[PDB]
């Protein structure tokens, strides 16, 4: 009977309780810009979030995957990915539709398309296209600016991080702080 | 239908008996 | 052939339901058979639409599986009842001489021994059986009590005292002897030890509940697997038919092993009654091949019996030629076993074969139970021969003087576990004669082969503890408990069952019944009467306890041979299963139809030659299991590598090619 | 490719190996009644503070207490939940879950389960999540730890009658075991760009018009605490693939070690408090042989992938469609293994999103009981369960008597192991055939064909052996899912923890024996094909019928 209690008390004022408290103020204390989502800043305007990803459908723009939310795409609220399987006719109406958009829009690229672009991702939230995917779309940008496809290279291998080991992670484009360092420049 | 509720009450049954024989000894 | 169609008549007799939930997996494909019949009578007969005639013929076989294996049973319970008939058969016939004027009397009326009852007077006379139980109101007898403590020393029974309670059974040995019947033909002594082995139940071996287990397991597996089967495969669009789907249910569970468990017991039967030692069941086999420890008797199963002379033991500057010369010139007449031992000892140990002739002019003295003490007078010489208190007795009167040292000596005789026989000739104790068992023949070095065994040796004994001890040792046993009644032989052996260690047992008379009986093997011999051969389920007409050593060296190999085919069973089962699934899925998916690897004909083909394959296993695998496979010595690591290699491959193999073959019979023959 | 993986795989098992080792020490010294190093007056005064001086627990009692803690933090979370619109620490003013969902939320994570069939981010505020489910994600893997514990004394107390004491047990293994490592990766997350805040619902306007309102809680210590436990409850919807839970390649890295970090070190203390590491080892083998083939497996396929994207236009042909572009398709299908058969439940991909065969073998790990890397201690005495059983038949077909570590093999023992083998099987036979023959449960559904009903039978998978993972397309928030997977859940833990308390009774009292001829080696690689075969065999023909007719019917069409 008090073994039972008391321990039950005890551990759930050190767990629920002490180690959360305990964990926040040591990362707001040592890493904050992170422990508070590492968000990009205009004065009290946020931008957005360096992680979360946003809906970009600009011609000047870079695009990212589509994230088949459940609202709205690249809704932060009600994340989750289209759970569609192999054997399901509407994937292959949806991918139909979305190569037939891709191979509209850019005209100067090539007839293939890399799959990422097409496909959606698993969380909806997704803000990451390898180098390959954003340089298909190069030509689209530099016409629809009126700039160099150099320097928009070098902003693409600019605002692209890498992994430590070369076989855990791909290199990975990211396209908030892009767009926002484009529209800068 | 009649004989689908029949069938299930007939395998619950039997289950019901085989594990009672495999606790056993007999 | 005789007792195999007796067989196939009491199996079809064993049909009965209310013997089939027995064993699990059987009632399993008995309720199958049922549900299968069922069907194919309202399908052809009613308002089910369907092939009436694939529902008959795969209810048929189920039936027919049935059959078989109900005939493998029946085939070694009648087997077992026909060798119990045969060495258990033998023409008895108690008799009694019931009297009239009970003092003496001599009305003696030849009354069944059984049918007496207290209060009733009988005669008794040397060599007859003491009919009942009772009490002796005239006469001084030496019965020989041998069926109650073991031992052969005849005891004196004399009319009023405390020796004067006789016993049914036991043998009266001197002269008459007048009883009065004090038990009721129900409550003998016979019949407390029947009470007993009746009260007791031997239970079931570790390595077949072990099996029991496993199988019911399986069971409990491939029930779910199927019976969930069924609206899965409706969901994505017609559903399994009921009929290959209880076709499938008996086509999966493991059938196959409790023919095959009974055809292990008869292959062990066969081998064991090949081995000069008949038993009651591959079970007793078994378990034969599991023994821990052993309960031995030392009297009629160690030794062979009826003790008889062996060394002479001289008093002080006695001549001890003069002493054997005695012996043997006394004991000459004499007809007892002792007597003729005494005559062959002393000729075969000393030349004196001149003497011995039976045309001489001397009265034979024999035994009197006056003066106790039997002899004979040749010339001028008065040689008697008896206990040492009768001839005390006779020196002490003859105004003549007994010795110390022959007092000695006689002690000494009484502590080696033998009788002490001391000789007279007049007034000087010549010396002493020591009946000393027979011999155990090797049993010591058996004894410490079974150490290498690391088997562990008991004895079973109701002599005095000096005479137990050193009798024990010269058997060269652990340890001993003696004045061990029957009660007490249970109480031991029940003590170390609660250990769970199996016991080994063997004994000869009425009051080794009980503990006979409650052991899971034990052996007896031909020493014992109808109260050692029904208790107990081996038998051992040699009375050699080194049989035991072979027995459990048999019993290993039949161990065995049951792994192995263990193995074959399961690989059977399993792969009838990756070799039958697709075959069955045929209905919803055509997918699935090109998944089959054998190419069966069809569904219904495949169905049927599995059901077929089914019977076939049973009854092709009889042969196989009943000739058994030729073991080698080897250690456990690679006992399981050899047993996997060859049964496990072999299986695994087989019901592949096997529905294959039976499928081009079913091609070729165009059954549906 | 093919050098990518091996590559990922080889650095995997390695590492993970290295932190086993000493870890696997530690929990030999706690395994021995032993106090770590510098915590003994500590304890004393935390022990007489509790009024829990030392006192032995038979197995009816170990059993009793561990049962009554986990029904007592039930009662809480349950009633917790129910009334979420009274407790503090509610930005967002949420309601009060329903009773259904509260009763499969409270047995789910008090189970170890942790299924979702809500959305974290919309339906728990802050406090149900604080002191709700991470106190769950402790209590439930220190029970979990502690019958393992039991269980190993039981093999290595010699004819006795105690197993421990309960509460000192759960109290070592939480306080010292599980908070300081938990507290570290949490620290650590936070630096790779996890969150760790109690502020409300940032509003963020973006580039361009759109309002997008980022849902910001305590994220950090409920995800070290949720994947060094095994729980697999995440905080957001889709519960590993959000950037704010795992959102570097590091991180990812460090999740799937953690995934593992304490049943391998289970096994290796497992192989030393005996005395003999070769045991352990055989153990660690078996294992990782099944884990390597699995890997194998699932990543080829996948590489491949769906053909019909070629045809359509797309530029490579691998199946990136319920993928995180943070990691590749290998990463994604290594950690489906990892979650699948270490129990888990944390998921970094769609799983329903794979093809035919990367759906089977998780799946098929999953069923045959989660005995590879499982649980944190669930898995191990699952996989005592079965080298019980391949003990058993390895000498009933030899002809022998079955004797392990010394102890002798009773029938009451393997009665015992048949019970708990077959009571997970039970459950999700039973499980899907139910709700494929009902309307209800038939209406969830999100896929035609038979990827249809891998979507049930998955979702029942998981329930029972308390995966936790999901095809998540399946939309089980009805009353009718809430109940049965409750029940399941519920079930599947207790039906499989409790013959194991008493099989380590019965082993407690037996004393160990010198070698026979019926002792045959358990190490060596003879033994290690006897038990993969045990498992594989058992697993198949219980579930080849409902694997033929569900994924494979989808991948051959
Ligand atoms: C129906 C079954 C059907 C059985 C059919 C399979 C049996 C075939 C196995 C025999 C090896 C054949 C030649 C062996 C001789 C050649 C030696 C060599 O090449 O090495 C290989 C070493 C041998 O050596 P060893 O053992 O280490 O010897 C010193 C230690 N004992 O096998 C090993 O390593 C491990 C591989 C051994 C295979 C066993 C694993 C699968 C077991 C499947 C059965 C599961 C149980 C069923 C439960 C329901
Ligand atoms: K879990
Ligand atoms: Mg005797």
């Amino acid at each position: 009977l008090r073994p039972a209690l008391s321990t039950f008390i005890f551990l759930l004022l050190i767990t629920g309780g002490v180690y959360p408290l305990l964990t926040t103020v040591l990362g707001q204390w040592w890493f904050p810009w992170q422990a508070n989502g590492s968000l990009i800043r205009e004065g009290d305007t946020v931008r957005g979030s360096a992680l979360i990803g946003q809906n970009f459908t600009g011609n000047g723009y870079f695009h990212g995957r589509p994230s088949a939310t459940a609202e709205m795409p690249y809704n932060p609220q009600a994340s989750g990915g289209s759970n569609l399987a192999v054997s399901n006719p509407e994937l292959d109406k949806l991918i139909a539709a979305r190569v037939a958009a891709l191979r509209a829009a850019n005209p100067d690229a090539s007839a293939s398309v890399p799959v990422e672009l097409v496909t959606a991702s698993a969380s909806g939230l997704d803000n990451n296209i390898t180098p390959q995917a954003a340089a298909w779309q190069i030509p689209r940008v530099a016409k629809a600016r009126n700039l160099s496809v150099e320097q928009l290279t070098q902003l693409i291998a600019k605002y692209s991080q890498q992994p430590l080991v070369k076989y855990i992670g791909q290199p990975v484009v990211n396209i908030v702080e892009l767009n926002l360092a484009l529209d800068k420049l | 239908s009649a004989g689908v509720i029949t069938g299930v009450l007939l395998v619950f049954l039997l289950l019901g008996y085989l594990v009672y024989a495999l606790i056993n000894a007999e | 052939p005789t007792l195999v169609v007796q067989a196939l008549k009491e199996a079809v007799k064993k049909l009965n339901p209310q013997a089939q939930w027995r064993n699990p997996v059987m009632f399993i494909v008995w309720i199958g058979s049922l549900l299968t019949t069922c069907i194919s009578i309202a399908m052809a007969s009613g308002a089910m639409p369907g092939n009436a005639l694939f529902s008959a013929a795969i209810s048929g076989w189920l039936w027919i599986t049935v059959l078989f294996a109900n005939f493998a049973e029946a085939l070694a319970e009648g087997r077992s009842k026909a060798q119990a008939n045969s060495l258990k058969g033998v023409k008895k016939t108690a008799f009694a001489r019931k009297l009239r004027e009970p003092k003496y009397g001599a009305a003696a009326d030849k009354v069944p021994a059984d049918q007496l009852r207290k209060g009733d007077i009988v005669l008794v006379e040397a060599g007859d059986i003491i009919p009942c139980d009772g009490e002796v109101i005239e006469g001084g007898a030496s019965v020989d009590e041998s069926a109650i403590t073991g031992e052969a020393a005849p005891v004196i029974r004399e009319s009023g005292g405390d020796f004067a309670s006789v016993t049914g059974g036991t043998r009266i040995l001197s002269d008459w002897l007048v009883i009065e019947c004090s038990v009721n033909p129900g409550e003998t002594f016979l019949d407390r030890m029947i009470a007993m082995v009746e009260g007791a139940q031997r239970r079931k071996t570790p390595n077949e509940i072990a099996l029991t287990i496993l199988l019911i397991a399986l069971t409990i597996v491939f029930l779910l697997a199927t019976a969930t089967l069924w609206p899965f495969s409706a969901w994505g669009g017609n559903a399994v038919s009921v009929t290959v789907l209880v076709a499938l249910l008996v086509c999966l569970i493991p059938t196959t092993i409790g023919g095959l468990l009974s055809a292990i017991g008869v292959a062990g039967m066969s081998r064991m009654l090949g081995a000069n030692v008949i038993a009651t069941s591959g079970r007793a086999v078994e378990a034969a091949g599991d023994v821990d420890v052993l309960l031995l008797d030392k009297t009629g199963t160690i030794t062979l019996g009826n003790r008889q002379a062996s060394e002479f033991i001289p008093a002080q500057g006695v001549d001890e030629k003069t002493l054997a010369d005695a012996a043997q010139l006394a004991s000459l007449a004499d007809e007892t076993p002792e007597g003729r031992s005494i005559v062959i000892l002393a000729k075969q140990r000393f030349n004196l074969r001149e003497r011995d002739v039976q045309s001489l002019h001397a009265t034979f003295v024999p035994f009197t139970a006056q003066s106790r003490m039997s002899g004979i007078n040749i010339d001028n010489r008065m040689i008697r021969k008896g206990s040492v208190d009768a001839i005390r007795r006779h020196v002490e009167a003859n105004g003549g003087h007994f010795p110390t040292d022959v007092d000695q000596k006689v002690d000494q005789v009484a502590r080696q576990g033998a009788t002490p026989l001391v000789v007279v000739e007049g007034s000087r104790v010549l010396g002493v004669i020591a009946l000393k068992d027979i011999v155990k023949g090797g049993i010591k070095e058996r004894f410490a082969q079974l150490r290498k065994m690391g088997i562990k040796t008991v004895m079973i004994t109701g002599d005095n503890r000096l005479t137990a001890a050193a009798i024990a040792a010269e058997a060269g046993v652990d340890d001993f408990l003696a004045e061990a009644t029957p009660e007490a032989k249970l109480a031991l052996i029940r003590q170390y069952q609660a250990e769970g260690r199996l016991v080994a047992m063997t004994g000869d008379g009425t009051n080794d019944a009980p503990a006979l009986a409650q052991a899971d093997v034990a052996v007896a011999m031909n020493s014992g009467t109808q109260a050692a051969k029904e208790a107990g389920n081996m038998v051992d007409l040699d009375s050699n306890p080194t049989k035991l050593i072979e027995v459990v060296h048999i019993g290993k190999q039949m161990l065995m041979t049951r792994g192995s085919l263990t193995t074959f069973s399961i690989a059977n089962d399993v792969a009838k299963y990756f070799a039958i699934i697709p075959a069955a899925f045929a209905a919803t998916y055509p997918q699935l139809n090109a998944l089959n690897i054998m190419c069966l004909h069809s569904p219904d083909s495949a169905i049927l030659s599995a059901v077929i394959f089914n019977a076939l296993i049973i009854v092709f695998l009889i042969p196989l299991a009943l000739k058994g496979v030729s073991y080698k010595p080897l250690t456990a690591s690679a006992m399981l590598r050899r047993n996997l290699w060859i049964y496990g491959l072999g299986g695994l193999l087989v019901p592949f090619i096997g529905i294959k073959v039976i499928d081009l019979l079913l091609t070729v023959c165009g059954l549906v | 490719m093919a050098a990518q993986g091996f590559l990922l795989i080889a650095t995997f098992l390695l590492v993970l190996m290295v932190l086993a080792r000493p870890l696997g020490s530690g929990l030999a010294r706690l395994i021995n009644d032993i106090p770590l190093p510098g915590t003994t007056g500590v304890e004393r005064v935390l022990f007489r503070a509790l009024g829990v001086s030392d006192r032995e627990m038979n197995w009816k009692q170990y059993l009793c207490a561990i049962l009554g803690l986990n029904m007592l933090g039930l009662a809480v979370l349950f009633f917790m939940l129910l009334g979420q619109h009274y407790l503090p620490l509610n930005p967002q003013q949420l309601p009060g879950l329903s009773w259904d969902l509260a009763l499969n939320t409270a047995v789910s994570f008090v189970t170890n389960t942790n299924w979702r069939s809500y959305s974290g981010e919309t339906t728990l505020s802050y406090f149900s999540q604080m002191a709700g489910l991470t106190v769950q994600n402790f209590l439930s893997a220190a029970s979990g730890i502690a019958v393992i514990f039991a269980l190993i004394r039981a093999f290595t107390r010699q004819s006795m009658s105690t197993l421990g004491n309960a509460w000192v047990d759960l109290l070592r293994i939480t306080l010292w075991v599980l908070v300081p490592v938990a507290l570290l990766i949490a620290l650590f997350f936070i630096q790779q760009g996890a969150l760790q805040n109690f502020l409300p619902y940032q509003a963020v306007n973006t580039v361009e018009g759109a309002q997008q309102l980022l849902p910001m809680g305590p994220v950090a210590s409920q995800e070290a605490i949720k994947m060094l436990g095994t729980n697999g409850g995440g905080f957001f919807n889709a519960n590993s693939s959000h950037p704010f839970e795992n959102p570097t390649a590091l991180t990812n890295f460090v999740q799937m070690l953690a995934i593992f970090l304490i049943p391998t070190a289970l096994c290796f203390a497992f192989g030393e408090v005996m005395g003999d590491r070769r045991q352990g080892r055989m153990l660690l083998w078996a294992m990782s042989v099944i884990f390597v083939i699995c890997v194998g497996v699932v990543m080829w396929a996948e590489v491949q992938g769906n053909p019909h994207l070629l045809a359509l236009g797309t530029d490579s042909s691998i199946n990136m469609e319920g993928k995180e572009s943070r990691f590749g398709v290998l990463v994604s299908s290594l950690f489906a293994v990892v979650t699948t058969a270490a129990s888990c439940g944390a998921v970094i991909a769609m799983h329903d999103s794979f093809t035919a065969l990367g759906g089977m073998v998780p799946m098929w790990l999953m069923q045959i009981g989660e005995v590879v890397f499982g649980g944190v201690g669930s898995g191990l005495y699952g996989m005592m369960l079965f080298v019980l059983l391949a003990v058993f038949i390895a000498g009933l077909m030899i002809g022998r008597t079955p004797e392990y570590l010394g102890k002798k093999i009773d029938v009451r023992e393997m009665k015992l192991t048949a019970l708990a083998i077959l009571v997970t099987p039970t459950l999700v036979l039973m499980g899907a055939a139910l709700a494929m023959m009902t309307d209800a449960g038939r209406s969830a559904m999100l896929n035609p064909g038979p990827h249809g009903f891998s979507e049930v039978l998955y979702a029942v998978s998981s329930a029972a052996n308390n995966n936790g993972s999901a095809f998540a397309g399946l939309s089980a928030n009805s009353p009718f899912w809430n109940c049965l997977l409750a029940f399941c859940m519920f079930v599947g833990r207790f039906g499989v923890i409790i013959p194991v308390m008493a099989i380590a009774g019965s082993l407690v009292s037996k004393k160990s024996q010198a070698a026979s001829s019926g002792t045959l080696p358990t190490h060596g690689p003879l033994f290690v094909g006897l038990l993969i075969g045990t498992v594989l065999l058992v697993g198949a023909l219980t579930f080849i019928p409902a694997l033929a007719l569900g994924p494979v019917a989808e991948y051959l069409s």
